[PDB]
DNA sequence: TTAAGTGGAGCTGGATGCTCTGT
DNA sequence: TCCAGCTCCACTTAA
RNA sequence: ACAGAG
């Protein structure tokens, strides 16, 4: 079982969008069908809303254990 | 450099640093206060330190 | 005076009974509810009343752990207690094979006597109380929460629930008044029940160190 | 700020990761309320209230 | 002479502003250096950098000061129920009685997703719903309303109206607003504390 | 008589807001 | 311009 | 080192 909160925090959201934007700025495959957007961060926001981002967030408890959460299975929110 | 006469640039003070910590903005604080000022590389010997 | 002096010997005795009850010594319902006008019966006004050896307590046995674990409370009459009076109380305590005592000093204690209580023995532990501290039961003061001394089987759950070591808990000093009141020692944990602004409660923990 | 010859500073983050942390965490729409008492600070002012 | 005294009283405000910079900026620097290491952790604790505990749960509740819709409290139930009545009025549904409201509330509140709330918050909702239920009785006793819905001047059912759909939407809105008001792990909670006392 | 532990008094070293804009 | 530590020196207890 | 500005 995983005990930590199911909601994506603003810090997780900020760094997933950042790391995905940096990966889309380099020549990575885009998982959504882009529609003439050029700005990498705008493309990363479409992938987050479409739940297509291939990142796992490893939440770290202070004793050193960890939980692997998929970005697609957290509850995203504004 | 220090100012307008010398095309100096602007300061991120100790107080602006305290603002950015409170946002949790760890990479922006690394970009502003390392990458766009004084990024460098040193050779460090792992034996003597 | 004499009206005021007896008032102290009632309030001090009343607080010591509640202190002994909260430590888990056997205290009877008529000791805790001993009224001022009832105190006047066994010991009366100051000429009849005796302070050094009439108001002493020894009936207190640690009824939870064992009836042989027993504790004194002593009320010296000299305002500054020297080592002589300590040695007097120690050898009386040695004869009875009691290992704990409370000494209730009236103004203070001389420095060489204070040093003795650290080193007389680890197996003969004596706690200084000033009577000016016992005129007000701090466990009933509005700013002091409920403290509860935790059992080892509960400390082992606290450290398991958070995956802590002991030295990551917050600290409480042994010189703290409420630490002295419960007589706790280094390595015990106290549960503290802080009152909320609402009906609820918040639970926190401290380590004696 | 009070528009009486006041000056303000501008910084352009030079990194994609620094854009995202600026946009999501430090955006004005994410900061309509002060952290202190939770009250709104971006709201109407003189000539928008009158 | 009046102008001189008014100028005396005025300069004490000018001189306070000139002093207030040095009087306060040092104070805020000390606060930040002391508090900056404190981060709210994923196990709902507040720890220093060395790993010692400052608090076992942030602020006693775990809740975020920036999310408080009330005076230091996460919701204001009177406002939230009025909102749900006006966004979702349900003209085709019956108005619940005192007993039917309590029964239908405890049917929803025993669902599995409500178990993740702190028990103090579940008591406050039940205390509020019990309060609402007593107003329905007082009105229906005054006007002679019968709980079976049969009474002829139908406008009487507007007085303290509440419908099952509105109760369901109310409990979901409260439970959601509580979960989203928790202090999110990672939050640099000492730096917010430092600046909130300094400013 | 004096060994010693602890009170009270004077000496010492530290600190005192953030930036641009010019001579 | 204001404020904690460090050291020197009288002042009782105790043997 | 002084004067300014917010
Ligand atoms: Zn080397």
């Amino acid at each position: 079982k995983r005990i930590t909160t199911p909601y994506m925090t603003k810090y997780e959201r900020a760094r997933v969008l950042g790391t995905r934007a940096l990966q889309i700025a380099m020549c990575a495959p885009v998982m959504v069908e882009l529609e003439g957007e050029t700005d990498p961060l705008l493309i990363a926001m479409k992938e987050l809303k479409a739940r297509k981002i291939p990142i796992i967030i490893r939440r770290y408890l202070p004793d050193g254990s960890y939980e692997d959460w998929g970005v697609d299975e957290l509850i995203i929110t504004d | 450099t220090e100012g307008r006469s010398r095309d100096g640039g602007l300061r991120l003070g100790e107080m602006e640093r305290d603002c950015l910590i409170g946002y949790g903005a760890s990479m922006l604080l690394l970009e502003r206060l390392m990458i766009s000022s004084d990024a460098f590389e040193v050779d460090v010997c792992g034996q003597c330190g | 005076d004499d009206e005021e002096e007896t008032y102290r010997l009632w309030k001090i005795r009343k607080t010591i009974m509640q202190l002994c009850h909260d430590r888990g010594y056997l205290v009877t319902q008529d000791e805790l509810d001993q009224t001022l006008e009832e105190f006047k019966a066994q010991s009366g006004d100051k000429p009849s009343e005796g302070r050094p050896r009439r108001t002493d307590l020894t009936v207190l046995v640690a009824h939870n752990d064992d009836p042989t674990d027993q504790m004194f409370v002593f009320f010296p009459e000299e305002p500054k207690v020297g080592i002589k009076t300590i040695k007097v109380y120690c050898q009386r305590m040695q004869e009875e094979n009691i290992t704990r005592a409370l000494i209730v000093v009236q103004q203070g204690m001389t420095p060489s006597a204070k040093q003795s209580l650290v080193d007389m023995a680890p197996k003969y532990i004596l706690e200084q109380f000033l009577q000016q501290e016992l005129l007000i039961n701090i466990t009933e003061h509005e700013l002091v929460p409920e403290h509860v001394v935790m059992t080892k089987e509960e400390v082992t759950e606290l450290l398991a629930r958070y995956k802590l070591r002991e030295n990551q808990l917050p600290r409480i000093q042994a010189g703290d008044p409420v630490a002295r009141y419960f007589g706790i020692k280094r390595g015990q944990v106290v549960k503290i029940i802080r009152p909320s602004e609402t009906a609820g409660r918040y639970i926190t923990y401290r380590l004696v160190q | 700020a009070d528009f009486d010859g006041d000056e303000m500073n501008l910084h352009l983050p030079q990194t994609e990761e620094a854009k995202a942390e600026a946009l999501v965490l430090m955006g004005t729409k994410a900061n309509l309320v002060t952290p202190r008492n939770g009250e709104p600070l971006i709201a109407a002012i003189q000539d928008f209230l009158t | 002479t009046e102008f001189f005294f008014h100028t005396m009283a005025g300069r004490e405000g000018l001189v306070d502003t000139a002093v207030k910079t040095a009087e306060t900026g040092y104070m805020q620097r000390r606060l930040v250096k002391s508090l900056e290491d404190l981060c709210s952790q994923y196990d709902l604790t507040v720890r220093s950098s060395t790993g010692d505990i400052i608090q076992f749960i942030y602020g006693g509740d775990g809740l975020d000061p920036a999310a408080m819709e009330g005076k230091d409290e996460p919701l204001e139930f009177k406002r939230v129920l009025d909102n749900i009545k006006a966004v979702f009025p349900c003209p085709s549904e019956p108005a619940l009685s005192k007993n039917e409201l309590i029964l239908t509330t405890e049917s929803i509140m025993k669902k599995s997703e409500f178990l993740c709330c702190q028990d103090s918050f579940l008591q406050e909702i039940k205390k509020f719903i019990k309060g609402v239920s007593e107003k329905i009785k007082k009105t229906r006793d005054k006007y002679g309303i019968n709980d079976n819905g049969t009474t002829e001047p139908r406008v009487l059912y507007q007085l303290d109206r509440i419908t099952p759909t509105q109760v369901e939407k109310f409990l979901e809105t409260c439970r959601d607003k509580y979960m989203r008001a928790q202090m999110e792990p990672g939050s640099a909670v000492g730096a917010l504390c430092a600046q909130s006392i300094g400013e």
